[PDB]
């Protein structure tokens, strides 16, 4: 299993940038997908998650607003759209694989493949 | 959200528990709290899930419990490639899906 | 008050108060009973595409479809107030099946939804 | 576990809890006819209940306030003490105005649910 | 396709549901025949009513899985089963579960008769 | 449209007091109606709407346990009873038509044909 | 609530520009937003609503815009007649109908 | 009509009693039952309230998350389970009658008839 | 919760007056207030519901009443039997069921 984030870079405060996460070694249409942040000398934040089918989203409140998360099972792409980003969202984000599961599967409640991660500065 | 030691240490050959504190609704509610090993500059990886069930790759060491509201995580044998922070993941429920703590550093001497 | 279809010629507006009253009416040798067989058969197809869209149990169902402007382009002000139900389902013959289809799908996908949400511990 | 109808003779609060037993007692050509005739039974009772948002239900509670003129009776006389049967008889010829507050409050509920709906 | 999924597996076949609807309604012989078919759909569409389950095609209720009436788990059960070769496993435990389902809906009206009540 | 305030002027502390509207250029029965209330030299606030049916009422959490909104298309009259008024209840309150409309009419979301203003006083 | 400076001036003649910031529950999330001309003493008239719509009766010469968590008016022409305080309103969803700011002294 | 509590006494914080209550002397099954504190030197307080059936539960938000009430309607016996019980937690509870009914009586917003009251240390 | 007074006295062969004080989405709004008579070291009797009904076993000279926001216990006679401390209890809908004033102690001369 590889998750490889081609994400962004530096970005002002205030501005907006889309992650970008590529699937491989895996059915990716099985599995729940996640972002997970990590901010230097904090360690790791749960920011989003979304469906096997991509229907259902799920944010923490700090970030319930101004962050869309998509999921393209065509593409095997999971993508996060940050919009209005505050000093305080400068970090490392982790594309992660699981955390919800579905009715008809296992429980999943945890995230056993994490990809190399993406610097995002503000 | 819950508690954790900022570090533990032990000599090599030696078990070490590394503990996460929670509250009743959220470790005392649901039996779903996983430990990662994150190495710096690295991405973290699974150690354990549930609260008892070890994913496959990973060796006998690391096998994990709970009692009350507490998550512990106990780590025998301890080898020179295990110095790394730990992470808890507990679930919150439907209005908050995850809770972490901060890391724990796990020195060998 | 106004009758079985006495709301026929009324606008879209004034005729969605009805619907009870032509709802009751639809329901109320061999050849009698080959015609409340058809009438009920007719009933339960309508009760079970209704079922099938999630709009079981009601007379006026709200859903989750976007409505498309290549049906009808008309604003809210001309179907419903200068518009009657006839008419408007003139308008939009050719379009229903594809309606019908978005509605069925739609209700398909929402009850994934609402299974995956409430396994959700 | 009292068969169907076997709680007809008690009391309306009894009665009540056994509204599945009755419920699935409901459902040549003389044999046609009688097979048609309790499907348009049911189906009535069906669409009359769906008319008053009760669809789906035994134990349908609606917002229609009850008129001490249909029965001036407090709630422990009335479940308690008597039965279904003399209940019915007691409001005969009561039932319709019931019926049509009951689908006048339903059409009016769905207007305010749409309206509540649409707002963005 | 109708019956299309009959041997897809369940987690496959579930997404299907209003495939296989819309099929169950549509000299004296075939007037027999309809009033059958008629009788059948309201027959279900009455045992679903009286679970708490009218106007849906997946239905989550409050009874929980007895271990006995089939030890699989849910990998196993959805993803290397068939519709039918489950309705052949449990068959014998059907009408005990149809009964625990009509229990569940007799309780629970009454708890939301008494929540509204306050 | 000519939408004129009839409500009273003087309350004491504590008391109660109703405001109401009348319309005459407008189908009364057609348009949601809403209350906003303008303090002294703090602009203005809304207060309360009504659906045009009357059936659904609206308030700010300030007055939600305090005001009652309520219309009757005959007549075309409009009412506001408010109870338990408070000092921080002076001010100008303005009769407005429009900010809902029902599902089948077109999104309105704003106030129009405002009424002259009734000003009410807490002592 | 909605924040809205005290005043602005200008010449006779020139484009004079009014804004209002709002959150992104408001604003940002829905396209719902209106200004209002009060003069001292009498009641607001409804100069523009939704985005950049007038209605019937108001002159050209008031449009706006909408950015992000931000709308404005404009005044393609300063008038005598026009000296007025100016309001935003804007929908912020069912918890909260709408928000007000507050006046804008034209000084003309 | 009798209530009498059986349940325990001095516990440690964090530690639990599980108190009950046996009732006699009227229908058990017809009437809902409720538990109420008081404090040593305080105002009396309620705790929590379970409807005649047993089906529905109601909590102040003060003990919400660690007390549970349940009852059995064929021994006659009220059970409230204390698992996390604090410092604030030392009070006499009381059992008594009423609170709720269950649509088909008139209405018991009181309570009814109390009994003599358990001593919870801690 | 509720607003009430610490305590209240008279003489035997008149009557006092018992306030409780809520506010208008309690008291005001459901109109289920009950009032009790506790004596140290004794359980509670129900002496006052519904606002005005007395239920059985008590006699008239307990009664009571509301205006408002405020609710009244109005209790004559005054006899020695009577020396309590009184409460008043009132439905605040769900989610918090029932809210408490503190006690009064009526004191007999
Ligand atoms: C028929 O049209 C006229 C147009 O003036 C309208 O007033 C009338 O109400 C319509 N009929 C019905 C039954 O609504
Ligand atoms: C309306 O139908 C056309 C037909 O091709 C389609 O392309 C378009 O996306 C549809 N509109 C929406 C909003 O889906
Ligand atoms: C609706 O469309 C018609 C035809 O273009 C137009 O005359 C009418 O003013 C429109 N109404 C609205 C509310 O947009
Ligand atoms: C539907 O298709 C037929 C086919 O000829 C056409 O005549 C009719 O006008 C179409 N309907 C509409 C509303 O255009
Ligand atoms: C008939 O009446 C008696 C009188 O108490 C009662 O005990 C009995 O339960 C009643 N029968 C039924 C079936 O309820
Ligand atoms: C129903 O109640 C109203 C008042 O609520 C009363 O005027 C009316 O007469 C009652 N109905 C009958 C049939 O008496
Ligand atoms: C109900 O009314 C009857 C009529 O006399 C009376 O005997 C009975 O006590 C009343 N019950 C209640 C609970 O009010
Ligand atoms: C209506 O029902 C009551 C119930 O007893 C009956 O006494 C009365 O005669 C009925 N009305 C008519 C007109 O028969
Ligand atoms: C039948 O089994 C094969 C096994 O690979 C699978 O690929 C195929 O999809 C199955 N048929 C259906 C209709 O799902
Ligand atoms: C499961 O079934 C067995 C018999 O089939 C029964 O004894 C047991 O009580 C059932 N489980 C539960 C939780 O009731
Ligand atoms: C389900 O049970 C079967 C027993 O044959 C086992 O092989 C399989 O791994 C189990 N699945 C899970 C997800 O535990
Ligand atoms: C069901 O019962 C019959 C006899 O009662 C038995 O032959 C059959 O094997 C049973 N089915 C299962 C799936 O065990």
């Amino acid at each position: 299993v590889q998750l490889v984030e081609t994400g962004g870079g530096l970005v002002q405060p205030g501005g907006s940038l889309k992650l970008s996460c590529r699937a491989s070694g895996y059915t990716f249409s099985s599995f729940a997908m996640s972002w997970v942040r990590q901010a230097p000398g904090k360690g790791l934040e749960w920011v989003s998650l979304i469906n096997d089918r991509g229907g259902l989203t799920f944010y923490v409140d700090s970030v319930k607003g101004r962050f869309t998360i998509s999921r393209d099972n065509s593409k095997n792409t999971l993508s996060l759209q940050m919009h209005s980003l505050r000093d305080g969202d400068t970090a490392v984000y982790y594309c992660a694989t699981g955390g919800m599961s579905s009715a008809l599967q296992s429980s999943k409640y945890y995230f056993d493949f994490w990809g190399q991660g993406a610097l995002v500065t503000v | 959200a819950l508690t954790q030691p900022p570090s533990v240490s032990g000599s090599p050959g030696q078990s070490v528990t590394i503990s996460c504190t929670g509250t009743s609704s959220d470790i005392g509610s649901y039996n779903y709290v996983s430990w990662y090993q994150q190495h710096p500059g690295k991405a973290p990886k699974l150690m354990i899930y549930d609260v008892t069930q070890r994913p496959s790759g990973v060796s006998d060491r690391f096998s994990g419990s709970k009692s009350g509201n507490t998550a512990s995580l106990t780590i025998s044998g301890l080898q020179a490639d295990d110095e790394a922070d730990y992470y808890c993941s507990a679930y919150a429920g439907r209005q908050t899906f995850y809770i972490f703590g901060g890391g724990t550093r796990l020195t060998v001497l | 008050s106004l009758g079985f279809l006495g709301a026929a010629g009324s606008t879209m507006g004034a005729a969605s108060m009805t619907l009870t009253v032509q709802a009751r009416n639809l329901l109320s040798g061999i050849k009698q009973l080959q015609a409340r067989v058809l009438a009920v058969e007719h009933y339960l197809r309508d009760q079970q595409l209704l079922g099938i869209w999630g709009c079981s149990g009601k007379l006026i169902c709200c859903t989750n479809v976007p409505w498309n402007s290549s049906w009808s382009n008309r604003n809210l002000s001309e179907i419903w107030d200068n518009m009657t139900w006839l008419q408007w389902d003139k308008e939009i013959s050719n379009y229903t099946q594809i309606i019908y289809g978005l509605l069925e799908e739609s209700q398909n996908q929402q009850e994934k939804n609402e299974q995956d949400l409430l396994a959700l511990d």
